[PDB]
């Protein structure tokens, strides 16, 4: 009689986690889609580096 | 204005390595030894003898061991025991004997020897309760193991004297019970040490001192690729 | 998501035969190495057998040598445990267990109190 | 009493799954056919620190992206400079044992921790010329898998007891407490806006924490094995993991489940960091095949290699403008990739 | 007043031999040099003094290859300053050479036998006595060549005149040394073979494996056949022909051994080509 | 005159630098006949 509290814990977890509105999946893509296509100029690891800006040469 | 500041820190650069080159001088000398068993083992004798960790420093021939001993954590080992990667060798004390408690000990000792990190440390087995072993022959070895009955006694070690046959036969059954699985899939690149204790005998450090020199020396001789 | 469900048991006859199914669901069936682990009531966790990849190596207790016979079908996705010539000792909650790494030998946390790879198990009472 | 609640458990799982079912519209790997693909990634090792004699297993880059500290298991935690490869500091820490270390956002505290369980900050404004042991937190029953610095004055620690802690830097005490685990919570990562946390364990589970209210939000369980690391997206929406079954996984906030796959053939070695670029394109793994390797986000292709170790790579650390990756192994060599 | 002698024919052609494999010598020795420069992550002690070792020999065989090129009997007639100066630059990197398989034996029966005490050792020791202690021992030999015997480039030998073992007294008494503690080592040897070894077949053959691979490192390949009985006969052409083989090839046999047959060496070379594979593809 | 094996390389220069001078010792009493022979 020792995990019944434990049982109640992950019945309550479950229906906390129960009422949610989970956003489509196409919109999600589509915002991180246009978060890395906006932030593409800024990546120093994907578009390589001149000797001056490169402080590591 | 930048030279002086280059400088300075050219010169904490010199004093950080005389420092890193002092402490290695001290690192290199000291040899670290874990300490792992199960709960009824009896290793309180063992460091009474000779937190989360328990820190021991002892010193024999003027040679600096440190012993490290797994405290307050829990039964998941499966994770922190790849920290002990770089020791040189895994003291495993276990006590001959309620569930059982030999079969726990020989599937601790397969998956540490069967582990994908722990193939180069060597393991030092140490058997505590012997006179427990003495004791519960005379009125239950023969129940967990079916084979204990059809056993022969291995004529290649000298037992010791004023002792019963059936005590020594369980010995050296639970010996090549270790054995079985230590000489598997060793493939030479790290060794096991069975040996036996009691538990007044202070004639085990110079035991863990002889076989952390037979370690040493056979990865000397494994970097010349001579062994 | 892991799930593992046991199926099989009851309150039999000494000295009867028993059939235990695992059905695995949420994992790749033919990485692990698996094990059947038992809990005697008052007692603590206490290995049974166990069952490699490709079912070559087979390995038991030797209270449970010779009377228990632990197969698995990688296509059928499941694990059997045939026991015949039972004991009125061997009364406890049985568990179907994975060990946690794929395509190794080594099985650290299997028989440990909180472990969480392993199923709700099911109570066989003889 | 207990068959009860673990059939309503059971339907309650039952009805996360079909919810996740029915808001599943599409794939990523069918929208991102026209998108174009990243290409051969080369990357060389500009610097090379070698300081350490045991094993380095953890790190963690600074805020002026020029300091860096590097922890190792003789007894040493040394603050690198990356430019100009000095020595900055070099701590000798009471337990020889560290399985992780941090860095303040400030610039003022380090802290580190191990199988001592005890959380030791250490100052950096040196008033006599010499380092000391500025705090001890000791509330943990397990080892100290690793720490995060919200502010100078709390720290969230996560511990191998299936809990995380919320420490005060001041007083010494636990502000709140985290226990919703069954395994050992290998790794954490703050939110950009420090408003919620995710923490990975042993249980092939990884729950989303709030620091403010101190309950869990949401629980995403797709791996198969031990959860090694966690990396949050650099917007704060998403998120990746990596396992123990060598692939890696790109889990969603919003969509409540997995978006990518990362997986192969001839990998068979678990995965010990994660951590994503300044954009997001790339996503970087360290596998236990003695390399590295890096994958496009969007389209689950191995873009990269990074090979230039000899040991198991433990720890992965990509500064905060994105300028090189450092990665550093157990043959205590830091390696700065660019 | 002289006749010849008919092991002429064979004469020359050991001379052959010397230009063989010394050159194939130096198509290791340079080789494995690189090598010692490019694998940084194998500094540890023992490739140090393998390194210094290999510079050792490198250095001995430039300074023969000078000294085959360079003489002549107008040369041997009238005493020229740079014909002592090459004769004593040979004798001081032979002296080295031996001087560095004394520090290969006393590290390796440092490692093996005292195995608490290898930490005692330093890199400097081992410098100091490879390069250090053969100066005393060269200048000494100079002051006695200018003061007693001062013909012939040096290396004229004149009967009544022992001035030569002023530099080869140390030496074979560093030989004898080379070979005690080979003999403690095998017994060491031996003592983890019957430990680990359940077939007698298997660790009298591991056993004489390296034995064999152990003799050209310490250089005992100069005791096998070290003095002629002083009879004029077929013995003469044996003593020419086999330490000229084993004096050619010990370079080479050490370079290969401790370079290109080691499992680590082996091991970042592979590393190293499936980079390059990677890089290149 | 006794030998050893690690001084090999002046033992064969020795030799071979008296083989060349009695080789040219020979070369020039063969000029000495033929110049007795001619004169
Ligand atoms: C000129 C005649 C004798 C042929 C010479 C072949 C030489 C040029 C070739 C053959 C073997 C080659 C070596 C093979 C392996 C390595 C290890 C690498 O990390 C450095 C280059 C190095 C050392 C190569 C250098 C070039 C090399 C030495
Ligand atoms: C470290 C050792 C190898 C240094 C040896 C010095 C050598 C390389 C130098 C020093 C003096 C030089 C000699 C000087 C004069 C002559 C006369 C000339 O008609 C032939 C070359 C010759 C004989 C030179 C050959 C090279 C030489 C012998
Ligand atoms: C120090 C080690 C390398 C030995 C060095 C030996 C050489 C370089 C030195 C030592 C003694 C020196 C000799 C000392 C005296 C004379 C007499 C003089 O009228 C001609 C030069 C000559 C012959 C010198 C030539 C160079 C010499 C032979
Ligand atoms: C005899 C004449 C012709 C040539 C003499 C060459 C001498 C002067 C040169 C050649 C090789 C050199 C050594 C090469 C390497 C080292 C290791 C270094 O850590 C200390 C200096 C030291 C020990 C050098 C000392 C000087 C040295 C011995
Ligand atoms: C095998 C390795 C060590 C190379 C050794 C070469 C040895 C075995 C060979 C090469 C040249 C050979 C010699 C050639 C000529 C003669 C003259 C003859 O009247 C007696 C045998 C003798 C003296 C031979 C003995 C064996 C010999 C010395
Ligand atoms: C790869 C091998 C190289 C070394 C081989 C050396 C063998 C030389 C043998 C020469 C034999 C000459 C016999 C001449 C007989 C005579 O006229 O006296
Ligand atoms: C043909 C080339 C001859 C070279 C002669 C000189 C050899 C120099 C050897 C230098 C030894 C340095 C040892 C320390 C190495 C290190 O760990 O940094
Ligand atoms: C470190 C010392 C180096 C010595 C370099 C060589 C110096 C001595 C050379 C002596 C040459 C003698 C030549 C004949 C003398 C003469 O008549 O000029
Ligand atoms: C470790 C010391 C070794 C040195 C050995 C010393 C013996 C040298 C023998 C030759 C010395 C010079 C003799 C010149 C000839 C003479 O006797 O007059
Ligand atoms: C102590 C070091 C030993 C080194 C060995 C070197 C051997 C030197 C031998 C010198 C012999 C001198 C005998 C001269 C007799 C005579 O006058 O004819
Ligand atoms: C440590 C030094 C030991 C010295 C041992 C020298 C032994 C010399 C033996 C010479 C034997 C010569 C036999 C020639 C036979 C033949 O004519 O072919
Ligand atoms: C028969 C004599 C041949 C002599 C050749 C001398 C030069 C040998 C070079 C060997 C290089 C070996 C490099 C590593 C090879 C590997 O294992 O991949």
């Amino acid at each position: 009689t020792a995990s019944i509290a434990q049982a109640r814990k992950l019945v309550e977890q479950l229906k906390m986690e129960a009422n949610i509105d989970r956003i489509k999946v196409s919109k999600a893509a589509a915002d991180l889609m246009a978060y890395c296509e906006a932030h593409a100029k800024e990546d120093p690891l994907l578009t390589p580096v001149p000797a001056s800006e490169n402080p590591f040469r | 204005d930048q030279r002086n500041e280059e400088k300075a820190q050219r010169e904490a650069n010199k004093k950080i390595e005389k420092q890193l080159q002092k402490d290695k001088q001290v690192y290199r000398a000291t040899h670290r030894l874990l300490l792992l068993g199960a709960g009824e083992s009896g290793k309180s004798t063992i460091v009474k003898q000779m937190t989360g960790i328990f820190e021991t420093k002892f010193q024999v021939d003027k040679v600096n061991f440190h012993m490290f001993d797994v405290g307050a954590q829990r039964d998941e080992r499966r994770k922190w025991i790849q920290c002990f990667n770089d020791v040189t060798a895994i003291i495993f004390v276990v006590a001959s004997s309620q569930t059982n408690r030999l079969q726990e000990a020989l599937n601790l000792f397969k998956s540490i020897w069967n582990n994908r990190w722990l193939r180069t440390i060597s393991v030092i087995l140490f058997l505590n309760k012997q006179d427990l072993l003495a004791e519960k022959v005379l009125a239950k070895i023969e129940d967990y193991f079916p084979e204990f009955a059809r056993y022969t006694t291995p004529e290649d070690a000298t037992p010791e004297p004023g002792e019963d046959p059936r005590v020594t036969r369980a010995k050296y059954f639970i010996r090549d019970e270790f054995l079985r699985i230590s000489t598997a899939s060793g493939d030479g690149r790290h060794y096991c040490y069975p040996h036996f204790t009691c538990s007044v005998d202070t004639e085990n450090i110079r035991r863990v001192f002889n076989d952390c020199r037979d370690i040493i020396q056979r990865m000397h001789l494994r970097q010349y690729e001579l062994l | 998501q892991v799930q593992l469900q046991e199926s099989g048991g009851g309150l039999v006859q000494p000295g009867g035969s028993l059939r235990l199914s695992c059905a695995a669901s949420g994992f790749t069936f033919s990485n692990y190495k698996m094990n059947w682990v038992r809990q005697a009531p008052g007692k603590g966790l206490e290995w049974v057998s166990d069952i490699s990849q490709s079912g070559a190596s087979i390995s038991y207790t030797g209270s449970v040598k010779g009377r228990f016979t632990i197969s698995r079908d990688n296509a059928k996705n499941t694990l059997y445990l045939q026991m015949n010539s039972l004991k009125p000792e061997d009364t406890a909650v049985y568990y179907c267990a994975r060990c946690p790494a794929p395509f190794t030998r080594d099985c650290f946390d299997v028989t440990s109190t909180t472990y969480a790879y392993r199923g709700q198990g099911t109570q066989v009472t003889v | 009493e207990l068959d009860q609640l673990r059939q309503e458990a059971e339907q309650l799982k039952n009805q996360i799954r079909d919810a996740r079912k029915a808001c599943a519209d599409a794939t990523l790997s069918q929208i991102t056919n026209n998108i174009d693909p990243v290409g051969r990634i080369q990357m060389r090792t500009r610097r090379t620190l070698r300081g350490h004699l045991a094993k380095i297993y953890a790190m963690h880059w600074g805020t002026d992206s020029r300091l860096l500290v590097s922890a190792s298991q003789d007894g040493k935690l040394i603050i690198w400079d990356s430019y100009t490869t000095n020595k900055v500091h070099a701590i000798p820490l009471r337990s020889s044992w560290v399985m992780t270390c941090a860095y303040a956002p400030s610039g003022n505290y380090v802290a580190c921790g191990g199988l001592d369980n005890i959380c030791s900050i250490y100052n950096l404004k040196t008033r006599e010329g010499n380092v000391r042991v500025s705090r001890e937190l000791a509330g943990h029953t397990g080892y100290l898998s690793c720490c995060r610095f919200l502010d100078d004055n709390q720290i969230v620690t996560s511990s191998g007891d299936t809990t995380c802690a919320l420490w005060d830097i001041e007083t010494g005490q636990q502000t709140t407490t985290f226990t919703g685990h069954t395994g050992d919570v290998m790794s954490l990562s703050l939110a950009p806006d420090t408003r919620l946390f995710v923490s990975g364990a042993c249980d092939a589970s990884a729950k989303l924490w709030d620091v403010r209210e101190g309950m869990c939000r949401q629980t995403f369980t797709g791996h198969e094995s031990d959860i090694n690391a966690i990396c949050f997206f650099p917007n704060g929406n998403a998120f990746a993991t990596g396992s123990d079954d060598a692939t890696c996984r790109l889990f969603d906030l919003r969509a409540d489940q997995e978006l990518m796959t990362y997986s192969h053939d001839n990998i068979i070695c678990g995965i010990t960091s994660v951590s994503f670029s300044k954009s997001g394109r790339l996503l970087l793994a360290g596998y236990d095949d003695f390399n590295c390797n890096v994958w496009d986000a969007l389209k689950a292709d191995r873009a990269g290699v990074l090979a230039g170790h000899d040991n198991r790579v433990s720890c992965l650390g990509v500064t905060d403008d994105g300028m090189a990756v450092a990665t550093g192994s157990w043959d205590s060599f830091l390696k700065i990739w660019n | 007043l002289n006749e010849e002698k008919k092991s002429k024919v064979h004469y020359h052609v050991a001379v052959i031999i010397n230009y063989l494999g010394h050159c194939i010598s130096l198509v290791a020795l340079l080789v494995a040099f690189v090598l010692f420069l490019r694998l940084r992550s194998i500094r540890c002690l023992r490739n140090i003094i393998h390194w210094n070792l290999i510079s050792a020999f490198i250095l001995r065989n430039a300074t023969w290859f000078v000294v085959q090129l360079t003489m002549s009997p107008e040369v041997h007639q009238s005493n020229v300053g740079w014909c002592r100066l090459v004769t004593a630059a040979y004798n001081y990197f032979h002296v080295t050479n031996f001087f560095w398989m004394f520090g290969e034996g006393c590290y390796l029966h440092t490692a093996i036998v005292l195995t608490y005490s290898t930490d005692r050792l330093r890199k400097w020791m081992f410098i100091c006595i490879g390069w250090g202690v053969p100066f005393p021992i060269i200048v000494a030999w100079a002051i006695g060549k200018l003061y007693y015997d001062n013909e012939k480039c040096w290396f004229g030998k004149r009967p009544g005149v022992y001035t030569d073992y002023i530099y080869q007294g140390p030496m074979i008494l560093v030989l004898l040394i080379n070979f005690i503690f080979l003999f403690n080592i095998v017994r060491i040897l031996m003592t983890k073979l019957r430990a680990s070894t359940t077939s007698e077949t298997i660790q009298y053959r591991k056993a004489v494996k390296a034995t064999l691979v152990l003799l050209p490192l310490l250089g005992i390949t100069y005791m096998l056949f070290f003095v002629n009985p002083g009879e004029d006969e077929v013995s003469r052409v044996v003593f020419i022909y086999f330490n000229s083989f084993l004096e050619s090839f010990q370079g080479f046999f050490v370079s290969v051994f401790y370079c290109f047959l080691n499992s680590e060496v082996r091991s970042a070379i592979r590393k190293r080509w499936h980079r390059w594979q990677d890089k290149h593809s | 005159n006794p030998s050893l094996s690690i001084d090999l390389t002046f033992h064969l220069l020795r030799t071979l630098l008296e083989l060349a001078r009695t080789q040219s010792q020979r070369e020039r009493a063969e000029q000495n006949r033929i110049i007795f022979d001619s004169v």
